[PDB]
């Protein structure tokens, strides 16, 4: 299949900036390049068809151009409604139609360090045999930030899952909640529990953590 | 007939090398496209630069129909903007290519026991193929500074192989059959 | 004005089977090829298939191909999906797409809100609620794991309390079942003056649970 | 999972054609999508592969065999056959029935091997007729017992071609049997015996039946065997 | 045709012990060769493909090695119910001689006496013209065994027919039993029958005998 790269995964902006996106053809697509945008929870949207064409009701600050492998999509006014993910499609091989691996343009705002967080495991939820320890990174930014589970100094790998919010809709923030989960055996095997957190707003890598 | 040859394209009986690809124009007649694309799953089926489910609505100066076999694993080869022996030495697309390529495994027809080794690929090439250019030149191919004078030897290596198809074979050994559609013929 | 609408995903089992819908409006539907397209959670887009405006030719990506099976019945307007031995791999949210046809080639220029999709072989369990007591400000939440399947509203003090609310998006965990968290950071003076009540609700198990969290 | 079974005629007269067919069972399997073949071991020898139908007119054949071998798979009742002509007494073996197994997407052997196999069956080439066996008890006695344990059997006498299956109280008695094989006599007829150490206290109170099954000429006995 | 040679044709192993099986072929085969195991009254097993992968089912113990001419099956800790003939095929060319002459690997065990029976021939057989006496030789081992047919002390020779059975599966013991068939006029002649068995296990020759009427 065709694969169609898309740069940068990620930018950020702020309402009035002009924002550009590049999307790549791993070989000539001529000029059946098409680009959608798709918000959280909703369905995407064709804004432009075969490279350069409006779709009809896509507000005009939208255009592009490009022909062959390099194509572009250009935002000459960056509106509150345009921040979303955005995506490629290429035409060319009608039935092998393939999609780019988006690009978000997220809210540009200042440095924020996270405010971190670990909640041990419940009284409730030990009798059940399951311990999840829950570590909370608040309100951050970028999104950009790494979690690593230390248990009695041993780095911790495969046995936690991470999940983040979207940006907020108020401060423009990330949120991040990542869980340990092991069974009871391995809980008592071990005594202190850590959350070291590495972001750009840290000057230092931060850990929170607690005695069992 | 009225209808456009597709059947003495398909169903021959015997099928060309691929570096000797077969070619046939196609041009005032009238074709079934939605019928005779109506292929099953265990076709190879992939267009270019046009939708097959528009061909029946379209005209064009004239229908290309090229027809060879190559093995499985090298299928992916027809197709623009590919490189590779076969695509590079044997058969080579345009990078704007508008058409469809068909291809099926056709190893009940055209391997043997003791091996079909009438089906040739070219190996060695001093440069690639033109698009759409059919080479069945196989001069002793010179891959170093002394000249081969046609004759075979050290660093002059006769420029095909073969395919050898034997039933045995897995998947990407066994032959396949392949027709190149290229539209520039009313569809009905 | 383009109108698509889909319906009938939900659950199924891996190997079995299900059927989706997707009745169109507002275009002459019999005239336009229609698509499908999946997304994986998380994941990009995927073309699934196409058929022609007719009925008469139909065309699969290769990840379902000789597995999914699409029609269209012109007479209501409705486009359709047969999706047989369903993988994992094919838990995706499902969206119905009109092709533009303004051009040689494909492309969508309408979609539906699609319908979700969950290939598991887990049974519809209810989810148990963990509180996470804290040790300026405080915060605390809920977890709400092992559950089956998506999703759950969890909301704190019947909406009362909605600023500085985190809901996280839930995680699949190797035992086939969903874990999700829920935070909230209060003013660390009014801790323990101040009640916390998170609501978890699950309506594919129908599991309202309210569980009070204190430090 | 795949299951193959011979069925064919265990006597063949000399330049007669052999005439085997094997049934493919499985879970609603096409053998359509695989190759089937014959594989031949005449007693006390090696295996010799007799040939495999991979598709309509592209058939192996062992060259060995001439122009005697034929192979039909008839793909819709999942069943394939072997025809063998001219047979003489070099063609007297134990048939198998085989599936080559499937090659991986790169493999480029010439030739594959078996990974599926029937049970076999005994074809022999001969210009006598068949004959069902005689079946005999071994009474257990003073002289056949040693210590607690006693000795019974039945003597299978006179029989046309092989093979007989000897089992004891329908499959039930299983631990302790030994049947031997059988020894050409001089008058061209088979005979085997089929012998089983049961409990001296056992020999009034348990029944014991030997139960001999010659399929070639469709014979079942079931001799019972008491203390003489 | 290329022709596979294995060596040894016969081999005899104790249980645990390392067991290594040679093929040989007359010219290259790359890695185009399988490994057979033949259980007495059963048909092949594969075992090996591409001289080294294991098929779906086989034990661990199993191995194969080996390119171009020369392949070595393995089988480490030899169990006693791995008792059997072993059978190399190359499949790089569907031509004739493609399976190896085979191996026959039996079971090392302790020396076990055999259990000797004797059994007079049957009322039924009597009254139909013919009779057979059978002995017995029940678990034993090593195979070779001694059977002496005597009547009235006089050695018989010419009118027996000896059958072992394979080595068990269990216990890796043998099995023989030999049939003395007389007419029943000469059978009504004599009065004392035996056979005499000699074997590794017996200090002293085993007779059991039978008197004709007793
Ligand atoms: C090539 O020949 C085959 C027959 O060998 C044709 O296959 C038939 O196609 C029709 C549809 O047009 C089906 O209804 C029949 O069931 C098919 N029969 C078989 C035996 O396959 C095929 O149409 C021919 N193709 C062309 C392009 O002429
Ligand atoms: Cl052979």
């Amino acid at each position: 299949d065709i694969q169609m790269t898309q740069s940068p995964s990620s930018l950020s902006a702020s309402v009035g900036d002009r924002v550009t996106i590049t999307c790549r053809a791993s070989q000539s697509i001529s000029s059946y390049l098409n680009w959608y945008q798709q918000k959280p929870g909703k369905a995407p949207k064709l804004l432009i068809y075969a490279a350069s064409s409006l779709q009809s009701g896509v507000p005009s600050r939208f255009s592009g151009s490009g022909s062959g492998t390099d194509f572009t999509l250009t935002i000459s006014s960056l509106q509150p409604e345009d921040f979303a993910t955005y995506y490629c499609q290429q035409s060319y091989s009608t039935l092998a139609l393939t999609f780019g691996g988006g690009t978000k343009v997220e809210i540009k705002r200042t440095v924020a360090a996270p405010s971190v967080f670990i909640f041990p495991p419940s009284d409730e939820q030990l009798k059940s045999g399951t311990a999840s320890v829950v570590c909370l990174l608040n309100n951050f930014y970028p999104r950009e930030a790494k979690v690593q589970w230390k248990v009695d100094n041993a780095l911790q790998s495969g046995n936690s899952q991470e999940s983040v919010t979207e940006q907020d809709s108020k401060d423009s923030t990330y949120s991040l909640s990542s869980t340990l989960t092991l069974s009871k055996a391995d809980y008592e095997k071990h005594k202190v529990y850590a959350c070291e957190v590495t972001h750009q707003g840290l000057s230092s890598p931060v850990t929170k953590s607690f005695n069992r | 007939t009225n209808l456009c040859p597709f059947d003495e394209v398909f169903n021959a009986t015997r099928f060309a090398s691929v570096y000797a690809w077969n070619r046939k124009r196609i041009s005032n007649c009238v074709a079934d496209y939605s019928v005779l694309y109506n292929l099953a799953p265990f076709f190879t089926f992939k267009c270019y630069g046009v939708s097959p489910t528009k061909l029946n609505d379209l005209c064009f100066t004239n229908v290309y129909a090229d027809s060879f076999v190559i093995r499985g694993d090298e299928v992916r080869q027809i197709a623009p903007g590919q490189t590779g022996n076969i695509a590079d030495y044997n058969y080579k697309l345009p990078d704007d290519f508008t058409g469809c390529v068909i291809a099926w495994n056709s190893n009940k027809l055209d391997s043997k026991v003791s091996g079909n080794y009438n089906y040739l690929y070219r190996l060695f090439r001093k440069s690639n193929l033109k698009p759409f250019e059919r080479d069945i030149s196989t001069e002793i191919y010179q891959a170093g500074n002394k000249p081969c004078n046609g004759v075979a030897g050290f660093n002059c290596y006769f420029p095909l192989r073969s395919y050898s198809f034997r039933p045995t074979y897995g998947v990407g050994h066994q032959p396949y059959r392949v027709v190149v559609l290229s539209f520039e013929v009313c569809g009905k | 004005e383009v109108q698509l609408v889909e319906s009938g995903g939900g659950v199924v089992q891996p190997g079995r089977s299900l059927r989706l819908s997707c009745a169109a409006s507002a275009f002459t539907f019999s005239s336009y090829d229609m698509h499908w397209v999946r997304q994986a959670p998380g994941k990009g887009l995927e073309w699934v298939a196409v058929i022609s405006y007719d009925g008469s030719n139909k065309y699969y990506a290769d990840s379902v191909k000789g597995r999914f099976t699409i029609s269209r019945d012109n007479s209501k307007n409705t486009l359709y999906l047969q999706m047989n031995s369903l993988r994992a791999e094919d838990t995706a949210v499902y969206y119905c797409a009109k092709d533009g046809g303004k051009l040689w080639v494909y492309y969508f220029d309408y979609w539906g809100q699609g319908t979700l999709v969950t290939v598991s072989s887990a049974s519809t369990k209810g989810p148990s609620v963990f509180p996470l007591a804290p040790s300026g400000t405080a915060a605390l939440g809920c977890l709400v794991k092992d559950y089956f399947p998506e999703p759950v509203t969890v909301s704190w003090n019947s909406g009362a309390l909605t600023s500085g609310v985190h809901t996280f998006p839930a995680v699949l965990q190797s035992s086939g079942l969903y874990s999700l968290s829920s935070v909230v950071t209060v003013p660390s003076s009014s801790l323990g003056t101040q009640t916390y009540i998170c609501n978890v609700n699950h309506k594919p198990s129908n599991t309202k649970v309210d569980k009070r969290v204190e430090p | 999972q795949v299951q193959l079974q011979e069925s064919g005629p265990g006597l063949v007269k000399p330049s007669e054609t052999l005439s085997l067919t094997c049934t493919v069972s499985g879970d609603s399997i096409s053998s359509s999508r695989y190759y089937w073949g014959w594989i031949r071991q005449p007693p006390g020898k090696g295996l010799e592969w007799i040939g495999t139908f991979y598709y309509s007119g592209i058939t192996y054949y062992n060259p060995s065999l001439k122009s005697r071998v034929t192979i039909f798979v008839d793909t819709s009742k999942n069943q394939f056959s072997l025809k063998l002509s001219s047979v003489t007494a070099a063609d007297t073996a134990v048939y198998y029935c085989a599936r080559p197994r499937p090659p991986d997407y790169y493999d480029n052997s010439g030739a594959l091997l078996f990974d599926i196999w029937g049970q076999g069956t005994m074809v022999t080439v001969s210009s006598a007729s068949t004959k069902g066996p005689s079946v005999f008890p071994l009474a257990p006695s003073s002289k056949s017992t040693s210590g607690g344990t006693a000795a019974l059997g039945c003597l299978v006498k006179d029989y046309f071609p092989e093979p007989v299956t000897v089992s004891w109280n329908s499959g039930a008695l299983t631990s302790g049997v030994h049947t031997f094989p059988a020894v050409l006599q001089s008058s061209g007829l088979y005979s085997l015996s089929s012998v089983v150490t049961v409990p001296s206290s056992s020999l009034g109170t348990q029944t014991y039946i030997c139960n001999v099954n010659h399929k070639p000429s469709n014979t079942k006995v079931d001799k019972k065997v008491e203390p003489k």
